[PDB]
């Protein structure tokens, strides 16, 4: 029923500004409380502010004054908020909430990713990780697919078109120097490798890259 | 402007048994609220006005407490309840949250298995050299990484990516990398990554060499 | 007509504390009853319609629920209750079982000790050679055999037996036995049964050699 | 108080019948229930039906009909059972039991462990087990006494006539086509063997069998 | 003239859990009362009458029980309440105490760390020669100490002292010293420690030479 | 507020007699009733008796007579016990206590050791101990002071004056035929050690001893 859609990610240089929305349907719009929270990697959840749209009140957390500044769209339908300033302190994911009254929240939006960075967008890599030269201990070999240096997120990795899924440990990316660096790791039997073919295919959207890398024996 | 501090930080539970998280608040507080964030999700209202629960929150979550002590008492915990669990306050705007109480499952003790991997020829074509050390499958997440080059240790330019706990059997991986240059990689030969986990004092050793 | 599914199937618990064992129903039961069987003896009843209990049942045991989730609840572990239980149910004729949760008591981890035996010149004069691998002493049940004649495995013709939980030291042994013919037995030289438990990850190796 | 005695094992081959009893004391057999129940080795138990003496009502497990035929005598003083069909499916423990009413029991019987096999009763072998030619690791020597085709259960396993009982492991007998084979071990001191007399005994009531076997050294 | 037996007589449970200790009477008791005693400190007065607290006594301590069988409960455990504790009875003069349950901290299992030392100049001067070997940092307490001259065992003038529960890392460490004489000691060459505790079956071996 | 003083130790040889008090403040010492607790090593609190000064009642453990004779001095302040046989049963700490009728107690005193033993007073020794000749196994090189032969208790050990107190161990002392030894491990960095000074501090009351031993390199 109740569903606060807001688009996926925003990526802005440091110095300009951001306009988020909250597509707010299931629900009367111009009934409960909307809030707006920060949520940073480790350092826990931020609450900014909130408003009514009624009866206009607009509440503001002291420390997010003049960072952020809220408005509503009645017709159409959405919650908005403009960030500001702009700085590598604000890269966090922004959520959209419902509530009745002050002062908690009842449902959640998808939550929209931001990420102030002066870097620019660029095309992945991509790298084959084969085992040492000769031979695997025991029976189970270990695959690799390397992707260095690729701005922004995300990367779509899978193995042999969808094919193979079962034991794939996919790492989370981390930021070095403006462009990040993912891997995964995929281990099966030595019945299947180098008999049958293994291939990591990785898309990026932002980019329009599209690479598929066959791992050779050394 | 009530700070609020969860305890304890990351907790350990088996499948079945009671399960007590407990906030602490700076001064009085006259209600509490708790919030559910399963990993890769938006988190969800559990438990509003201290005791009373949200709509669609299974019949195993309770509350309770006063004035600056709160406890969220999960009475069986399940598979499904994996997830970090966040305090919230008003009454003195703000409005502030909790630390994070994050419910990790518990699992039988688990050993890591180690994989090293030599620089790809195509990267050491534009002139750098990645060492790859994958660390797959243990229990529990912490655990000590040791790059050795011909013996002795480097500290920069290691990058150390953790996974999220398994939804089938529970471990932890982590994935550790050394980034070096070609004129750095091909001055040395014998390259290490040691595991020192909790379930061995021994290191988990697996090494390669240049020259081979 | 109703089927009964009780949870978890193996129990285990230290002495001295709490103990919950559910059994839950296909549809809605108005009564339950609870059965215990010790090993080597007949069962007997511990719970009658849901709450009341027997007489002869020790001031420890207690059951509750409704509907179609029931449980059996042990206050305070003791020795003598290592028993497996069963659910027990009826306005539905059948009158149908449970599972069976078997409660087995808990112990300190303990290491598997073997001993293998060559075939003996009394079986041999028949044309039979049946070599023995006794594994004795460990914690918990659950353990791998492995036969290795000459360095291959060997699978069919193996003979597993455990034992019930010991009542002194509350330790789990098992008897593995493969059997041979004569012709098979003196074709080959080396004989190996490797012990995989839990405790640890390297196989307890125990060998001998026919020519010797 | 209570006590409901029934023999202890009957074997009989398949195509035949049985008829179980149950001679009930320590009450008024005609005013209680008598339950009639089945057990596997790893199924669980499985009710087949219920006899009132009274009032003559006699109720079935629909999945029992007509294997098994209930009847009553009363004089003496019995509950009867008649497995009518026999087959390998049919091979468990079948367990006399008092109840008030339908449907759950009080008190339960010692129970019979009905055997449906083809085979013929046959005596055992008895063979010595030894350790390795030369010496024992450490300072505990383990002996074994292999008891290997016998057919049926079940068979006496004594050390040293009586004299020897601590860590003694005797393990469960396993059916291999029609003959049981059976083992034991016992964990003594190197100050015992072979400087003292050490024997394991086997007896067999269904072939009148006595064997005493002594470990000699390789 | 009752004796009161507590069970068990060393506790052993983690921060934030549920503590039950009991005490038990030969025949009916009225009141009953409980005593804290922390190492190198005066006992103090916890529950009295049964059930009533004293003055400055922490809210998580409870007790209850009637007749013989009597309970001292701590809801929640916290790191100042690793003491010993005491039954107290009377309506019998005396007015006797229990054996004393020793309520200890519990630790992840730790490896014990050995150091040997030779017999110092200044000793062998005198006449008198102690090899001592330090046993430290260990969990649990009881461990297995076995000295071995040139590889045969000696027992009689072995001394050994332990330490009690570390308040920082919960740990365990004791001292095993043997004495002998300067004939005894320059007869002989090699001089070892072993320690065998329950984390490893294999002993933690140190020795040395008297001729090196 | 409530405090009941009483000495550190009394040492007295057998078959002479101890005379125990117990200043007591806080409250009015005529009002609550006094009682006396023996505590052994390891067979635990043995309750004595009680005197009540009011209204003078003064009971005793039918096992403590009369080895136990209480009196009660009322000016000053104390209460008094006096020990008339003394052996080496009688070796253990005795505790004052106070409590408000028969016959549990509230507050409890310092407590007096007392030490029944026909062995005289004597100075202590201190050796250096050195770890083995050459190197120590890692970075963590281990020192220890052994205190060999003085009685009686109890020995004051400080490392560098008091310099060093971190990751130091100091062993309880055992009674070997009159005199106690005593053992201490200090565990620090290869970096402090032989290159800074670690000197070992005992110290000795009833002799009036101060050695300062220096550990030097094997």
């Amino acid at each position: 029923q109740v569903q606060l859609q807001q688009p996926g990610a925003e990526l802005v240089r440091p110095g300009s500004s951001v306009k988020l929305s909250c597509k707010a349907s299931g629900y009367t719009f111009t009934s409960k409380w909307m809030h707006w929270v920060k949520q940073r990697p480790i350092q826990g959840l931020e609450w900014i502010g909130n408003i009514d749209p009624s009866d206009s009140e607009t509440h503001y957390n002291q420390k997010f004054k003049d960072k952020a500044t809220l408005t509503v769209d009645k017709s159409s339908s959405t919650a908005y908020m403009q960030l500001s300033s702009l700085t590598s302190e604000d890269s966090a994911v922004y959520y959209c909430a419902r509530g009745v009254t002050r002062g908690y929240f009842d449902v959640w939006g998808t939550g929209t990713t931001v990420t102030v960075s002066s870097a620019k967008t660029t095309a992945p890599s991509v790298y084959p990780l084969a085992p040492v030269c000769g031979g695997t201990t025991g029976s189970s070999v270990t695959l690799g697919c390397l992707v260095k240096g690729y701005f922004p997120e995300p990367v779509t990795l899978t193995w042999n078109s969808g094919s193979l899924s079962s034991g794939v440990h996919t790492f989370p990316a981390l930021l070095q120097s403006g462009l990040y660096t993912l891997s995964s790791s995929v281990t099966v039997t030595s019945n299947t490798w180098p008999s049958q073919t293994i291939t990591c295919n990785v898309a990026h959207p932002a980019s329009s890259t599209k690479v598929d890398k066959k791992i050779e024996p050394r | 402007q009530i700070v609020l501090t969860q305890s304890p930080a990351i907790m350990s539970a088996s499948p079945g048994e009671k399960v007590t998280m407990t906030c602490s608040a700076s001064s009085s507080v006259t209600y509490m609220y708790w919030y559910q964030q399963k990993p890769g999700s938006s988190p969800r209202l559990l438990i509003y006005d201290t005791s009373n629960l949200a709509s669609g929150v299974p019949v195993r979550f309770s509350g309770s407490g006063s004035g600056t002590s709160y406890s969220l008492t999960i009475s069986r915990m399940e598979a499904e309840d994996a997830a970090t669990y966040y305090c919230q306050q008003r009454t003195n705007y703000p409005l502030t949250f909790g630390a994070g109480t994050k419910l990790e499952l518990k699992r039988a003790d688990a050993a890591p298995t180690v994989s090293i991997f030599p620089p790809s020829s195509e990267q050491l074509t534009s002139g750098g050299a990645s060492v790859v050390c994958f660390l797959n499958n243990f229990y529990p997440k912490d655990i000590n990484v040791k790059w050795k080059i011909d013996g002795s240790e480097r500290q920069n330019g290691v990058l150390n990516s953790w996974t999220d706990q398994d939804s089938k059997d529970s471990t932890y991986s982590m994935s550790s990398t050394l980034t070096l240059t070609k004129d750095e990689y091909e001055r040395h030969n014998s390259y290490t990554c040691e595991a020192t986990h909790k379930t061995s004092t021994s290191p988990i050793v697996k090494s390669f060499n240049r020259n081979e």
